[PDB]
């Protein structure tokens, strides 16, 4: 595949930096500023329950794979333009493959 | 013989081209080290260092502000109001060395306005002009204020700065980048979840969220929320008194009045003390890195 | 019927200003990412890409060459047999998607000069109007050159690409850059010291190190260093030919001289099959990442 | 100083992958494209010691320290123009603090 795989353990250490503090992980996760992240990686944009989305964010209806998220992180108002979460976005690759790389298995 | 009189002269041959050079470092160097602070990055610190500088101006004998730029020793950065900016000037002069024509002033203040742009914050016009000045210039301590304190002295505060109540609710919209530090202010924590993101969020989490007085571990008391954030007593203020909190409730419903009046308040506090002649040239509107592709 | 024409048509609303924030965007990507083939960077893989597509084109039919861009398409490309361009592609697609208006064929075009501007090298002048053509045109391989081959090969082949002698030794001076991958192609090492850096290194060893036939791993047969480095055939051809001999010591002795033929030998190459209407502007010349400050 | 120091082994690789092209790293080292690496700390602009250099380093006559060399690796045709130092280069300061480290130890 185009995006390659990094390490779930400085890919956590970025999540529990940068992600954390608006997103859970595990099994009925707490919603936060942002969503619960699991199950994320098959499922369409803005199909969590229990969570108010703007309209931009359901609009797109998205698949969220591996790579189309790496695009999203990058820049996520330019992926998504009118969304509320706040991201100054990842502009290394290797942050963006060693965060999904964790976020694959974490979010499993 | 009248208060002190500084004049803004560009540095020789110098433009707006010139500037975005430094700007683009800044902005760049921001980029690379995005590992500093756990990951929260020099934004909020750069944007702090300006207020600093800017914030020992006094409008009575025109002493301090960003003019002189000079001052290598704010009585040794462990103890008072300035613990953790030397991150900040650890992260200008390497920048400084390839620019050493521009002056430290203006590094000073352009860091502060790069730093707010490139948090996807308003576009903030910049000046040059700033000289660089002797020992006897220098400002010292006690001239920046206490983070424990009631609105009725940020107001009496703010007055010698030249800040009104609606200027100053909205440069305290800045403190919605980055957190307070234990081992340097005595207070600890986030006041919002996006420390280097520019945003509204300050207002919002100030009258959104409940706050309930507790002691740190320096022993100083402070608002915490059960979101995790805090705000410092002078924050807190904002919202006690009714004069402030008619504002702070306007920023909160509108963020694109707040970015615009953070701008002409941010642009004012980093250009008091400045005395810019008529021949000078016009305000910089720089542009981003997400603007020429980056 | 007549050979196929291939018409430049500029991307909708779209001027320098545009292409020069693709170019960045290029340019800082290979900044960021320089751990890739033991640090010698995107480079190399971008320089081969964008000859690789030009290369493809054929004078008799007009078929091939950089306008058709439709080398995203799998047909194209066995992988391998021209393997190591699948990272070259991986290199780009995210930066498409940063821009979904420019087409293929105008990217990794644009990614070979913005590689070699980068990479210390000459400043080339690049157009606009390259577009997709998938549908019907797909140019099968076996239109590029085999490494095997010597003097006359090389001639009569590039004779097909519009390429006289002088023009054949200028872009072989890209061989100086990156290296062989016996994964790859069969032959294994560099022919510099410099890989990242575009310079006349190559017309240098050629003269000044001494070569010895020697087998690989992979069986072939190659001209291998004392210093480690090496050469194929087809390059070591150019030291053979007296034709060609006399051109590679002018670039060995004038740099400058290599760099503005270069110029305006991979522009060809880049526009090969190309017809511009004259209501199309003057070629970009896009400044670097250096003199913008980054 | 003012510049940190990294680990010991991992930029290892970045002066063999790097810039053992040109430098060595030993005692009367053969010369190669470029001198002798060896004691740089505390010499010159250029010693160079039996190898060819041309006059446009030597210029400055400015010690090799930690400090003032640092310019030196992130643009080499800034710090001394007209040079024949070509090399790709790094922009994070993790690399430049990385590589002195050791020749600042296997270079005493
Ligand atoms: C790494 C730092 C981050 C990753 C990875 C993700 N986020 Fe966020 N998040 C936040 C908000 C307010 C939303 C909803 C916005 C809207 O609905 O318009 C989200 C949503 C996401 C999503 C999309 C989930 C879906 O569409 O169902 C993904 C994939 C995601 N987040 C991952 C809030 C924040 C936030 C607040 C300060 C931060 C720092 C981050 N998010 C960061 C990350
Ligand atoms: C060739 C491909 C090189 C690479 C890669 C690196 N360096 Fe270099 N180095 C090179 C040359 C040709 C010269 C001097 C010759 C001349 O005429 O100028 C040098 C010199 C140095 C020096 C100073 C030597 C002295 O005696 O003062 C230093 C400190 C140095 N090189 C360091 C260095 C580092 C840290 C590199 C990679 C990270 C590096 N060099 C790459 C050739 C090449
Ligand atoms: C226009 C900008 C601005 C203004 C005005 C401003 N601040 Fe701040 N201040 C900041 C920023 C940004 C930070 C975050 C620094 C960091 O995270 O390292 C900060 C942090 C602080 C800290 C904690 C620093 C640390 O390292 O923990 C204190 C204490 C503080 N400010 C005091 C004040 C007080 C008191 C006022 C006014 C009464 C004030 N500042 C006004 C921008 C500002
Ligand atoms: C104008 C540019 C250009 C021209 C013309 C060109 N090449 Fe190359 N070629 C490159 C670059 C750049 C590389 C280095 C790629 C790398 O390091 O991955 C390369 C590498 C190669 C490789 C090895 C690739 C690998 O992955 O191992 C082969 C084989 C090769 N070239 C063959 C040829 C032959 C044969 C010719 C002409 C007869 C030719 N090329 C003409 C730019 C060019
Ligand atoms: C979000 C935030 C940032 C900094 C400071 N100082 C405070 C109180 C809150
Ligand atoms: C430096 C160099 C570049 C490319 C190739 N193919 C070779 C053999 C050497």
């Amino acid at each position: 595949t185009e995006f390659k795989a990094g390490s779930a353990k400085k890919g956590a250490t970025l999540f529990k930096t940068r992600c954390l503090q608006c997103h859970t992980v595990e099994k009925g996760g707490p919603h936060k500023v942002g969503p619960n992240l699991h199950g994320i990686f098959g499922r369409h944009s803005g199909q969590a329950e229990g969570y108010s989305y703007t309209d931009a964010n359901i609009k797109k209806n998205v698949l969220w794979d591996e790579n189309n998220m790496s695009e999203y992180l990058t820049n996520p108002k330019k992926y998504i333009p009118g969304t509320k979460m706040a991201f100054g976005g990842l502009k290394k690759e290797k942050d963006r493959n060693d965060l999904i790389t964790y976020l694959k298995k974490a979010c499993e | 013989t009248t208060p002190l009189v500084h004049v803004a002269s560009v540095e020789k041959g110098r433009s707006y081209e010139d500037f975005q050079k430094v700007y683009n470092a800044i902005a760049l160097k921001l980029r690379e080290d995005d590992e500093y602070d756990n990951y929260i990055g020099y934004g909020p610190v750069l944007v702090r260092l300006a207020w600093h500088i800017s914030g020992t101006w006094d409008k009575h004998d025109n002493t301090g502000g960003s003019y002189g730029g000079t001052y290598r020793f704010k009585k040794e950065f462990n103890d008072p109001s300035n613990a953790g900016l030397q991150n900040g000037f650890k992260f200008l002069e390497p920048i400084h060395k390839e620019f050493p024509w521009i002056s430290s002033g203006d590094l000073f203040s352009l860091g502060g306005v790069t730093a707010v742009q490139e948090m996807q914050g308003p576009k903030i016009p910049w000046r040059c002009g700033r000289v660089d000045t002797p020992e006897d210039t220098t400002p010292d301590n006690g001239r920046l204020p206490d983070a424990d304190k009631d609105a009725g002295y940020v107001r009496t505060f703010f007055q010698r700065l030249n800040m009104n109540d609606r200027e100053v609710v909205a440069l305290m919209g800045a403190h919605a980048l980055g957190k307070t530090h234990l081992k340097n202010s005595g207070y600890e924590g986030p006041g919002g979840a996006a420390n280097n993101v520019f945003t509204n969020e300050f207002y919002l989490n100030l009258l959104n969220e409940d706050w309930k007085l507790e002691k740190n571990d320096a022993n100083n008391e402070q608002w915490d929320s059960k979101s995790g954030y805090m705000m410092l007593p002078t924050d807190y203020s904002l919202i006690q008194d009714p004069k402030y909190l008619s504002i702070v409730k306007e920023y909160a419903n509108d963020q694109d009045k707040f970015f615009k009046d953070f701008s002409k308040a941010f642009e004012k506090l980093l250009e008091n003390g400045i005395t810019f002649p008529k021949d000078a040239p016009s305000p910089f509107i720089f542009k981003t890195l997400e603007e020429q592709g980056l």
